[PDB]
RNA sequence: AGCGUGUGCCUACCCUACGCCGGCAGGCGCGGGUAACCCGUUGAACCCCAUUCGUGAUGGGGAUCGGGGAUUGCAAUUAUUCCCCAUGAACGAGGAAUUCCCAGUAAGUGCGGGUCAUAAGCUUGCGUUGAUUAAGUCCCUGCCCUUUGUACACACCGCCCG
């Protein structure tokens, strides 16, 4: 993730932004842009309070090796937004009994983590 | 008065041309009533008419607005597709195109796994609806 | 002291009760009287709620 | 208004209820006139009090049929309005004439009862009752204009003019018409 | 059944069926029009307001429901 | 007559056409796009509709002490059909008749009226009243 | 138009007219009101009407889904809800059955109150528009009136033969 093409080579540009520039902001500039049920959650939410979430985000980012993923890190927070600043890594998303484990692809932006850890079981009519 | 038509294509659907121009329009994908009723109204039409009747003139022209809505003082949230994302458009997407779009969000939601996208898959709902008792056939 | 114990209680059915009996279902919120109804219904002659039609 | 009290714009006088014993529940206006098929009305106390109800608004009121149109009288009387012209257009005379002769011309003389008759039930003729002419009258001519009405582009002013106006001479085209020979011609078998 | 496709543009002989026709009828609404001829009921209206000219077709009732035209002012 | 004289609909249709003469109203560039209320199904099928609703406006200001944009909302809000549920009012549009209200004061038509709403003017009332004795003067029909 | 309703509250908070911005949804600035004072001459809705459509599941119908805007809440993802667009389903009159009803009654039609932070397809009244139709009877059904029969009496949903 440094360097020509090495690493890189899924792209995706979110509102107009690409992920260069996105990775560059302050969350404040990304949410700016459109998401806008993500963005009102966040100012809401504010005070805001995932704090240690987001530093044991990248403290595990650190803490993997050099090539791949790493370890993961937990979470109850359902109505979280993924933000670009999260990108990249790992999430523990329980759904009231299981924590799936989810890397969180740059087009996932904009979404609630609750989305990607489904809480109900298909169920059955034969069988 | 006067003839033509019957039966004319744009941006690759079948248009009846009998029918009244308005609702002749909104054969095609994405185009619902209130779009192409505004539609017209931009691209200058006696209103009065039928879709068979007309010119190969004001046809590129209900066209050229209809792929161009924003350029013409239709504003966005007549639109339907606001804010992409992959891109941060707006957008109104049109004809084929609709189905083609419609396949991509499916996709996006089932790469990424999440429930939805699993709930399109398995064939079920969606939105917070209960499932106990209908959508049975 | 112990941050531990609470989440909000402003608003719902979990924010209020019975002045009479705690129940939190069944509440008559009306004219600010907030009994619920099964006791209201036993204490509606000396609120002064009487039945005439 | 002052010369003669005479409908929407039509005279009351001198239309005559070609029809012995009908005469009388068929209310024109021996002397009862007035303007509007529209009236505060109140008929349902008494058994009887109905007949005194003049037979236009009786049939405007029978218009308003079917769960949607229920209420709608205003709706019926402008139907009204417009069917005794229509009518007028089609004939001259007084459409009021044509529409009490359609009345007349309508009810099931002979009917049929279901006796219990035990076992295979049989069917028992008897008369009918003047008031039941009527009454059943205006039902045959009203659900045969809406039910004529109903898929086809003709308004219902319009079919109401040509059910009446087939049974004000009987021409047999009318739905009712053809319903009362039925009706009759079951009365007459079972005895 | 009833299955109706209407002819909903002028068609040169169907202008000369109007005027030389609608003078036989002394009802004429938009239902006559479309079933004694094939006219849209769209295009049977703009040939009542047009009849109505100085008239083939005279006006008795235009409710705005419904229009009641009569025969055009013979002997 | 008072423009209390003339019927709603003649009158109306009148003025509207005066103001269309008149040529100097003034107009949300929209006006091709809008519904008028989100009840709505469809615009206005008179794209020249803007007019009419003024007339619409300034005779129903003229009649009363003095009115704003919400009761005009309503009162242009007619039924919408909630689909499954049961249909309720829905007080329509407030840019337009918001627009009305600017635009008509532009010609004076209307004023600020105190506490609030909008009343007519001497120069409207004077304006209306000449306009309804025009329509009772065409003819008898 | 009508029954009704409100803040200054057992502990967090009201009803809201009016100016502006926005297509909408809504945003924003005010100012009154313990109310017969103000919101609200509740300027409602059906309806009435001048047009269009034209008998095509079409413009009847608004399902399902996609994207998007906003509101409530600390938190809406398992859509609280609302809007805007788009996608534009079955349904073209309902078999066996079966509810309820006699005059402001049936039925159409909007409103307000309860739930309530938010959320009505609900319930619970209210006015509006307003018929058809018995005017009675005990047939079916249900329940109580005599007389009568009964091996019944946990009472016919009861107590019988090989």
């Amino acid at each position: 993730v440094e360097q020509k093409k090495k690493r890189t080579f899924r792209k995706f540009t979110y509102r107009g932004v690409d992920l260069d520039q996105l990775l560059d902001m302050s969350y404040e500039q990304l949410m700016q842009l459109y998401s806008a049920r993500q963005r009102r959650r966040l100012s809401r939410g504010l005070r805001r309070k995932q704090h240690s979430l987001l530093k044991r985000l990248r403290k595990a980012k650190k803490e993997a090796p050099p090539m791949e993923k790493p370890e993961v890190v937990k979470t109850h927070l359902r109505d979280m937004i993924i933000l670009p600043e999260m990108v990249g890594s790992m999430v523990g998303v329980y759904n009231g009994k299981t924590f799936n484990q989810v890397e969180i692809k740059p087009e996932m932006i904009g979404h609630y983590l609750g989305e990607f850890s489904i809480t109900y079981k298909p169920v059955k009519h034969g069988r | 008065p006067e003839k033509f038509q019957h039966i004319l294509r744009v941006l690759n659907t079948n248009i009846d041309g009998r029918r009244k121009i308005a609702f002749a329009i909104t054969a095609i994908k994405g185009v619902g009533r209130r779009y192409a009723h505004v539609v017209l109204r931009k691209a200058d039409i006696d209103l009065t008419k039928r879709a068979g009747e007309l010119t190969e003139d004001e046809v590129e022209r209900v066209i050229t607005i209809m792929q161009n809505p924003r350029q013409y003082k239709i504003p966005d949230w007549f639109l339907n597709r606001q804010k992409d994302v992959k891109d941060g458009k707006y957008s109104q997407v049109l004809a084929n195109g609709l189905d083609n779009k419609l396949r991509e969000d499916l996709e996006r939601l089932k790469k990424i796994r999440a429930h939805r996208g699993l709930r399109h898959f398995w064939g079920l709902r969606v939105r917070g609806q209960h499932t106990k008792t209908t959508g049975r056939r | 002291q112990q941050l531990y114990w609470s989440h909000p209680r402003k608003f719902g059915q979990g924010s209020r009760s019975c002045r009479v009996c705690s129940n939190r279902h069944g509440l008559i919120r009306k004219y600010g009287l907030n009994m619920c109804r099964q006791c209201f219904r036993q204490y509606a002659k000396d609120i002064g709620f009487i039945k005439l039609d | 208004t002052p010369d003669i009290k005479l409908f929407g714009k039509w005279s009351t006088d001198d239309v005559q209820i070609n029809d012995i014993s009908l005469q009388d529940y068929i209310a024109v206006k021996e002397k009862y006139a007035k303007y509007l098929p529209h009236s505060a009305g109140r008929y349902a106390a008494k058994r009887f009090r109905k007949a005194q109800c003049p037979i236009v608004e009786r049939l405007t009121n029978s218009m308003m049929m079917h769960g949607r149109n229920n209420g709608k009288k205003l709706m019926t009387v402008r139907i009204v309005k417009h069917a005794f012209e229509i009518i007028h257009l089609l004939t001259g005379e007084n459409p009021l004439q044509v529409l009490v002769n359609a009345i007349i011309n309508s009810g099931p003389r002979e009917d049929s009862t279901r006796i219990g008759r035990a076992g295979t039930v049989r069917r028992q003729a008897v008369d009918v009752s003047p008031l039941r002419r009527v009454n059943q009258a205006i039902w045959l001519l009203c659900t045969g204009a809406r039910e004529a009405a109903f898929r086809n582009i003709k308004t219902i002013a319009e079919c109401l003019a040509d059910e009446l106006i087939n049974a004000a001479k009987g021409s047999s085209n009318s739905y009712a018409i053809k319903k009362k020979d039925e009706l009759e011609r079951v009365a007459k078998s079972n005895r | 059944r009833d299955k109706l496709n209407n002819l909903v543009l002028f068609d040169k002989a169907t202008y000369d069926k109007l005027c030389k026709e609608v003078p036989n009828y002394k009802l004429i609404t938009p239902a006559v029009v479309s079933e004694r001829l094939k006219i849209r009921g769209s295009l049977a209206r703009a040939a009542l307001q047009e009849l109505l000219s100085k008239g083939l077709i005279k006006l008795v009732s235009k409710h705005r429901a419904q229009v009641i035209y009569t025969r055009n002012t013979k002997g | 007559v008072t423009v209390k004289d003339v019927n709603q609909q003649e009158f109306v249709r009148a003025l509207a056409a005066f103001l269309k003469k008149s040529g100097k109203l003034k107009v949300p560039e929209w006006v091709d796009t809008v519904k008028l209320a989100k009840h709505k199904e469809l615009a206005p099928y008179d794209e020249n509709w803007f007019y009419t609703r003024a007339a619409s406006t300034a005779r129903h200001l003229y009649l009363r002490g003095g009115a704003g944009v919400g009761s005009m909302t309503k009162i242009y809000g007619g039924r919408q059909r909630n689909g499954v549920m049961p249909s309720h009012f829905s007080r329509g549009s407030k840019s337009v008749a918001r627009r009305v209200l600017q635009a008509l004061e532009g010609l004076k038509m209307v004023e600020k009226d105190q506490d609030w709403g909008r009343k007519l003017t001497p120069q409207g009332q004077r304006d209306l009243d000449r306009i309804a004795g025009q329509v009772a003067a065409a003819k008898k029909k």
